[PDB]
RNA sequence: ACGAGACUCUGGCAUGCUAACUAGUUACGCGACCCCGGUCGGCGUAACUUCUUAGAGGGACAAGUGGCGUUCAGCCACCCGAGAUUGAGCAAUAACAGGUCUGUGAUGCCCUUAGAUGUCCGGGGCUGCACGCGCGCUACACUGACUGGCUCAGCGUGUGCCUACCCUACGCCGGCAGGCGCGGGUAACCCGUUGAACCCCAUUCGUGAUGGGGAUCGGGGAUUGCAAUUAUUC
């Protein structure tokens, strides 16, 4: 309540990363690669979670409802514009991609171009900027 | 073949689409108050238009 | 930085030698005389002259004037 | 009976703040909400300057509907800091003996001349060759 | 006028016509 | 340089070193507490109105930036 | 019968004249003539670089073309004013007479 | 050219009252005396004298181009009195700027 | 006797929010939980029921200035569009989220339209707004 | 009230300009006494119009600095509130007396200048301009990247300068500005 | 004598003038609502021109005074005063081998003139990138960032000979940028009473590169366009 209670978890692994449980519970999900603040305001909105009291007082049965809305956002009252993969080239599946997948789904979007040897693809292979930056002035300590 | 391929630019936007009324040059047209004047000619002949540096 | 010019000083000296009568010590008395004894297309040039006149009208009462 | 109407303005900057007077009670109001709750409340005492130094017997029978437009936030405060002061002072010219107006003017000359006389200051015209009026761009030597 | 040229445009049109 | 590690909520003894000894201080401010008792500064803003709802300390002038309280009265 | 004589001038000496001379003379004919209504200035600001090329320093022009508008209120049929107007016409002012 | 009706437009002409004062009415005088082909040292001092004949306050006649040789020359012919600055540059002095096309180059005629 | 304007304007929305927690009759639209309130804003509003706070604000933007259309209610709730590295400019609110308050306060008889378009807080509404001001303007004595 | 014009709640009297060197050049009392720092200004038109300005306004002017906080007197009139709120609740003294104490025991008595640079005495108005600028940078050097707010850092400059403690930035400058000058006089 | 100043235009003002349903303001009449009396940019006019607009003169000249200084020019500190150094244009003689022949149907003389260096039409380039300079924006936070809330601006522009492309209220569909109707406005009339931002108000975050920081990049979603990949812009 006011004092540091029992069952205090200093370190969790909510989807395979050492997470600090002292942060605001919406802002505690920033550590996981693929969810920052915006997706983490809304995952802990869909469930009846007051987020003023910190993650020194939260349950290990609380995270049963959490990850189902994180892994399957679509079924649990989360819109389409609010997802990161929309009208997907690969599967045609709508989802918000998590830490294990985010390192994969971009990497598969490279061999989408790398295999076909695309102008957009070759600039990733070399270490240039691809979305129409100017390289005459930029990349001083970035490139060798 | 030549005649259709003689005026084949969509001539309704761009500084090249419009032209000067004095000089027919495609840079520095005063498109405020529809002067539509190459700024070099505006400077010379604004005295007899009414534009005068009172301040 | 208010030093009188030659169209103010000389213009004042031409008045005082001709018109010692019409002028006096006070500015507002001989501000309005400059409407009659000078044809000036400038409100600013008038006050510059008529102001310096009074400064010389205080110098015919303490000694002579140069010009 | 005979009327005692007075319309007086006050200026700090581009704020044009006019007060309207009559006979009435101890109430001073500025676009509806009176002097007490005109935010910002950091500058609370600035509109109490033509009241606390004088009192509610100077405003015994003066009802001041102030209309304000133009200017800023502090520029509007210092407009009505001044306007309601001159609205009071101009009211004592024509509806009492002259020495009533003279005594209460000297309370607001000795305090701060801003309360009656407006500042001539305006935003200076920006010049070409810099980002402000009296400022130039960083020119490249070497 | 049917096109109804403006009074900003008038003295500009008056201006260029002369010039 | 010297990184400091603070705590989220109270220890049992630290509230007995707060609730007894912070009313023996004069500046009861959330910047005083998180330098002295060394907690996450957000906490000390919330703890002081519970003590007003308890009825120890005096709200002089609350602000967004700084909230200023003082210890018990004389009478 | 509100005649609304629009007086827009580039010059002040003619805007003063055309407005005044259609009242100063229209006092002798004894018709209920009003004073000239004012409209604010429109300073047509075209700020051009003095240089034809892009070299030298950046000395800018500030070409100021102020334009003003007046109109005079009346209780008059059309022909009464027309007798006064076209006599002594000067180049400055654009006299657009409104009937309604 | 400008899309006007018929009956409205009617074009008259006079002599300019003391026609020696208007600058572009005496830039024409130095245009068709140098295009006629008299030396600049005579066709100017006649027209400079012509305004001291016409009782002018002063002159500033600047004739600038390829006067003998390939390097540019500019002869300035000034006497009387000429003001340059202030607001009275508007309603006293008169601007004329004209280009004569000789076989060698173009000489700028500044009748002021 | 008073209007709303003789009271502190800040805590006055907490008076009309104290009418909308009383109410629960508002027929709110179907997008509240995850939505963004304007194109400049970066988060969701920090309130659980922010729709009850702006409905408590929009009505006291109608009595202060009458004839508030939807494109004026885009304007009233605008801040800095902090564009990271580029200079920040002015943003409007959002065309629909403020509309869905002006379409919401038509059922609960508070707003009304006239000629020249736009909402206006109805003569019934001024009577509904003055006496929650007295509820708040009592406790400061 | 025309009896005595209290600075919001703060004492106009029981304020002693104790330094007879700076006797004329700190305005606090009876004519220049105001409810707030914030005035119309016009202390930057002529040379010696600056000394007539109240020190509570001069302190407010000397905080709104470092570009981001220039043109924010609305913000730092409020700092001088919260700064004054602290001082009678820590020291237990008149904060406007503590401000006069903060300027008297901060303003450096001499300064070295180049004609190895040569030491000469300062103007008293120099010490007003210096001390008001000195402790504000001490309330900035303290408050930057720090847990403590402005007004406590502001108070820890005014109170430490009121006492002669050597606990502040401004006191170690007055110590060393007079020490630099002590060597090359 | 020219340049400087004077000059013209502006900044500040005059409860004196001049005027006005495109600017208002007060009054009453009436309604919204208040507990005898107010608040409302909602209706109409009855007066006036304070605010607002721009006409006209007027006003400040180192004039009053205390010193300064050969007591000459003038400077200074006051004094009462909306203003006691508000600004900007305009700009002398004499020139420079300063810059544009790619602004000109300003142009000499040359180089091209069907193998075009003319011209027209596609596609690309103009952005390319180990790098070294310059001008700037946004930042390194606790005076901040964030989320609600509160509240005031001033320059201004806007339906086009060629010419098509305007400003946008208000109402419907949609979280978004945006898509669709009825009107105004060639404009002190319509957008607009420009509910501008900052700070102010209250929440929240806590000395950690964090909620500082917003670069780089992926997938969508529309607009502009005849078309945008070498992401237009959102």
């Amino acid at each position: 309540s006011l004092v540091i209670p029992e069952k205090f978890q200093h370190i969790l692994r909510v989807l395979n990363t050492n997470i600090d449980g002292r942060r605001k519970i919406a802002f505690a999900i920033t550590a996981i690669k693929g969810v920052g603040r915006r997706y983490a305001h809304v995952v802990l909105r869909k469930a009846d979670i007051d987020l003023t009291k910190r993650a020194g007082e939260l349950t290990e049965d609380e995270v049963e409802r959490v990850i189902t809305i994180m892994q399957n956002p679509r079924q649990y009252k989360i819109p389409d514009w609010f997802l990161n993969r929309q009208k997907d080239v690969k599967d045609g599946k709508y989802s918000q991609v998590l830490a294990n997948g985010l390192d994969n789904k971009l990497r598969e979007d490279l061999e989408r171009l790398k295999k076909i040897r695309a102008h957009r693809g070759l600039r990733h292979f070399w270490g240039l900027r691809v979305r129409g930056q100017h390289t005459k002035t930029t990349g001083r300590r970035g490139r060798t | 073949g030549h005649q259709q391929l003689y005026w084949s630019h969509p001539r309704k936007f761009g500084q090249g689409s419009r032209s000067c009324r004095v000089c027919s040059n495609r840079h520095g047209l005063i498109r405020k108050y529809g002067l539509n004047m190459c700024r070099q000619c505006f400077r010379q002949y604004a005295k007899d238009i009414g534009f005068i540096k009172l301040d | 930085g208010r030093v009188r010019t030659k169209t103010v000083k000389k213009a004042a000296r031409v008045i005082i030698e001709k018109y010692y009568t019409r002028l006096g010590n006070d500015f507002h008395t001989n501000k309005r005389v400059c409407e009659e004894i000078a044809i000036i297309p400038s409100k600013k040039l008038r006050n510059k002259i008529a102001g310096y006149v009074t400064h010389l009208m205080k110098r015919i009462q303490r000694g002579p004037v140069r010009g | 009976g005979p009327l005692q109407s007075v319309q007086v303005f006050g200026r700090k900057k581009t704020a044009t703040a006019v007060a309207h007077c009559k006979r009435g009670n101890g109430l001073i109001k500025v676009n509806g909400r009176p002097l007490e709750m005109i935010e910002p409340r950091t500058l609370q005492y600035k509109l109490l300057e033509p009241v606390l130094l004088l009192g509610k017997e100077r405003f015994a029978g003066v009802d001041i509907r102030v209309r304000v437009k133009g200017g800023g936030h502090v520029a509007q405060i210092y407009a009505i800091r001044q306007s309601i002061s001159k609205a009071l002072v101009a009211y004592y010219q024509k509806y009492v003996d002259e020495a009533s107006k003279k005594e209460i003017k000297d309370i607001l000359i000795q305090y701060d001349r801003t309360l009656l006389v407006a500042d001539p200051r305006r935003c200076e015209s920006k010049k070409f060759g810099g980002p402000g009026a009296r400022a130039r761009y960083q020119k490249s030597y070497r | 006028m049917a096109v109804q040229i403006s009074k900003k445009r008038k003295f500009v049109a008056d201006g260029i016509f002369k010039a | 340089r010297d990184k400091l590690n603070n705590l989220v909520l109270f220890d049992k003894a630290t509230y007995d070193k707060l609730c007894k000894e912070v009313p023996n201080y004069k500046l009861i401010t959330p910047a005083v507490v998180s330098e002295r008792l060394k907690i996450r500064g957000s906490l000390a803003r919330a703890a002081l109105q519970e003590l007003l709802s308890k009825g120890l300390i005096k709200l002089v002038s609350k602000h967004r930036a700084q909230v200023i309280y003082t210890r018990n009265t004389k009478g | 019968h509100r005649i609304r004589i629009t007086l827009t001038s580039r010059n002040v000496k003619s805007l003063e004249k055309v407005c005044a001379d259609l009242i100063r003379g229209a006092k002798e004919k004894n018709l209920k003539v009003k004073g000239p209504v004012r409209m604010p200035t429109k300073t047509l600001r075209i700020t051009t670089r003095k240089t034809p090329c892009g070299e030298g320093s950046k000395t800018w022009d500030r070409f100021q073309m102020r334009i003003h508008k007046r109109l005079i209120d009346l209780h008059s049929p059309s022909e009464i004013v027309k007798q006064i107007t076209s006599i002594s016409i000067e180049p400055g002012v654009e006299v657009e007479v409104t009937i309604a | 050219r400008f899309g006007f009706p018929e009956g409205s437009v009617e074009l008259y002409a006079e002599k300019v009252a003391t026609r020696g004062l208007c600058a572009i009415a005496q830039a024409e005088s130095l245009r068709y005396k140098l295009l006629g082909g008299l030396a600049v040292r005579r066709a100017c001092y006649g027209v400079l004298r012509f305004i001291m004949e016409s009782g002018a306050k002063g002159c500033e006649v600047v004739v600038s181009g390829k006067l003998r040789g390939q390097r540019a020359k500019s002869m300035k012919f000034v006497d009387g009195l000429m003001i340059h600055s202030g607001d009275p540059v508007n309603y006293y002095v008169d601007t004329a700027v004209r280009h004569v096309l000789l076989r060698q180059g173009v000489l700028g005629i500044k009748v002021k | 006797g008073v209007t709303v304007k003789d009271v502190n304007q800040q805590e006055f929305v907490r008076a009309l929010a104290a009418f909308l927690k009383k109410s629960g009759k508002l027929k709110v639209p179907e997008w509240v939980d995850t939505v963004k309130l304007a194109k400049h804003k970066e988060l969701a509003p920090y309130d659980e029921n922010w729709f009850y706070t702006r409905a408590a604000s929009t009505a006291r933007h109608l009595y202060l200035r009458g004839g508030a259309g939807v494109g004026s209610m885009t304007k009233i709730y605008g801040g800095r569009q902090r564009n990271g590295v580029m200079p920040s400019h002015f943003s409007r609110g959002s065309k629909s989220v403020a509309r869905r308050v002006l379409q919401a306060l038509e059922g609960l008889k508070m707003v009304e339209k006239d000629q020249d378009w736009g909402r206006k807080l109805t003569p019934q509404g001024q009577r509904d707004l003055d006496r929650i001001a007295g509820q708040v303007a009592a406790a400061k004595k | 009230t025309p009896d005595i014009k209290l600075f919001g709640k703060w004492s106009t009297d029981d304020v002693q300009i104790n330094d007879i060197s700076l006797q004329d050049y700190i305005a606090v009392k009876e004519k220049y006494a105001k409810y707030l720092p914030h005035s119309a200004g016009r202390y930057a038109a002529k040379r010696f119009r600056k000394a007539q300005c109240p020190i509570v306004e001069r302190l407010t002017n000397s905080m709104m600095m470092h570009g981001r906080n220039n043109g924010k007197k609305l913000m730092t009139v409020r700092i001088v509130k919260h700064a004054f709120e602290i001082i009678h609740l820590l020291t237990g003294e008149n904060p406007l007396q503590v401000l006069v104490n903060a300027i008297i025991n901060s303003g450096p008595r001499e300064d070295s200048t180049r004609i190895r640079r040569q030491a000469v005495d300062v103007s008293p108005l120099r010490r007003v301009n210096q001390a008001i600028w000195l402790l504000c940078t001490g309330a900035r050097e303290a408050a930057f990247r720090n847990i403590k707010t402005i007004a406590e850092c502001l108070a820890d400059e005014l109170i430490n300068a009121a006492k002669g403690s050597s606990n502040s930035y401004a006191i170690k400058k007055k110590d060393e500005l007079e020490r630099v000058a002590k060597s090359n006089r």
